[PDB]
């Protein structure tokens, strides 16, 4: 099959940056979810350092500056996957640091495997 | 009809296939559209294609050997003379050309791919089965089915193109209107397998092996 890097190439040659990976194969994360709601792991970024410094609750304040576009209020919903917790209602309105996002993960994604309550990867309440 | 509860709950079951999801997707997770489509998200009005023939030519000696359009006729609205100037001349050398022709516009594209320089010989019929048969409001005639022009240029005489090899009849149901059959595909593979195909004015639901698609829903 030649086929594979026929089709390998001209993804690289002249797809859009996101629905081509940088390997060159097919990245179907941006193909499995509907129209242009795939959140770029540039966007990604975005919202970790918009975060540190404006700070949980800051959304109002959030949008305005790093996601050109309206964000979905979801920067809220985003975070959690950051911090591993179903529920932010703890960590909400606390200016957190762009390092410190992965520490509350792992106590958490270990608690929630001793605390048995371990679901998707995420501590859930 | 005490629903504080209800609400709540349904809020953080939703929450949790997000959870799901956003982790298979990062599990390598495999969405529906195969491995070889090349997708490219554009607008017709301002793609460059002498990038889509720079490539093509280098990265396969070849041109297209098949050609697949539904465009969409203002009656999103792109306006008749615009689709009319898009390069198909330099797109294609040797091959066919499928262009799904609405009634409203069906003389129209019999003009549109003759200008191009081909030469019309047949007609795709694509009835609608009920699971049979399709209730459509026309002027004069109730239309039950849907055309795909088939225009030719070139020498179609080398074994590229098997002969005698397709019908004319379709009998697929009315899949996501609008949306087309998925037997076109595999007509093109009967009449040209293993080959360099485009498919301009498509959607995530038309990409295919192989297939070239062009259209701003990507
Ligand atoms: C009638 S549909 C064709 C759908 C196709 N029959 C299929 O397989 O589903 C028109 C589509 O053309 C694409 N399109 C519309 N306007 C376009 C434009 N101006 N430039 C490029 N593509 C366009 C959009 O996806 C629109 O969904």
């Amino acid at each position: 099959i030649s086929r594979e890097e026929y089709a390998k190439k001209m993804r690289l040659a002249l797809s859009d940056n996101h629905i081509c990976k940088p390997d060159g194969t097919v990245n179907h994360q941006y193909f499995l979810v509907k129209k242009g709601q795939y959140w770029g792991e540039e966007k990604i970024q975005y919202l970790i350092e918009q975060l540190e410094k404006i700070g949980v609750g800051n959304w109002k304040q959030m949008q305005k500056g790093l996601l050109e576009q309206t964000s979905e209020i979801e920067l809220e919903l985003r975070t959690c996957l950051l911090f591993k917790t179903t529920d932010i209602q703890p960590y909400m309105d606390k200016k957190f640091t762009k390092i410190e996002i992965e520490q509350i993960a792992q106590q958490n994604i270990e608690k929630a495997q001793q605390l048995s309550k371990l679901k998707y990867g995420v501590f859930v309440v | 009809q005490g629903l504080l509860q209800d609400i709540e709950k349904r809020i953080l079951h939703y929450k949790q296939l997000f959870f799901k999801e956003q982790n298979e997707i990062a599990n390598g997770k495999r969405s529906m559209v195969p491995d070889n489509s090349i997708p490219i998200c554009s607008d017709v009005t301002k793609l460059n294609f002498q990038a889509l023939i720079d490539a093509q030519m280098r990265h396969a000696g070849k041109m297209f050997d098949v050609i697949m359009m539904d465009p969409p006729w203002q009656l999103d609205s792109l306006s008749d003379e615009k689709i009319q100037n898009m390069p198909i001349q330099s797109l294609q050398q040797d091959g066919f050309i499928f262009v799904w022709a609405i009634n409203a516009k069906y003389r129209v594209t019999i003009k549109m791919i003759e200008n191009w320089g081909y030469k019309l010989v047949d007609e795709i019929t694509w009835v609608k089965k009920t699971v049979k048969i399709a209730k459509g409001h026309g002027f004069y005639l109730q239309h039950a089915k849907e055309s795909c022009l088939i225009g030719v240029k070139g020498d179609v005489d080398n074994g590229r193109f098997k002969k005698n090899i397709a019908s004319d009849v379709i009998f697929s149901e009315r899949r996501g209107q609008s949306q087309k059959p998925e037997e076109i595909y595999q007509y093109i593979n009967q009449l040209c397998p293993n080959g360099n195909y485009l498919e301009i004015f498509a959607r995530r639901n038309n990409l295919h092996d192989n297939w070239v698609s062009i259209g701003n829903e990507l």
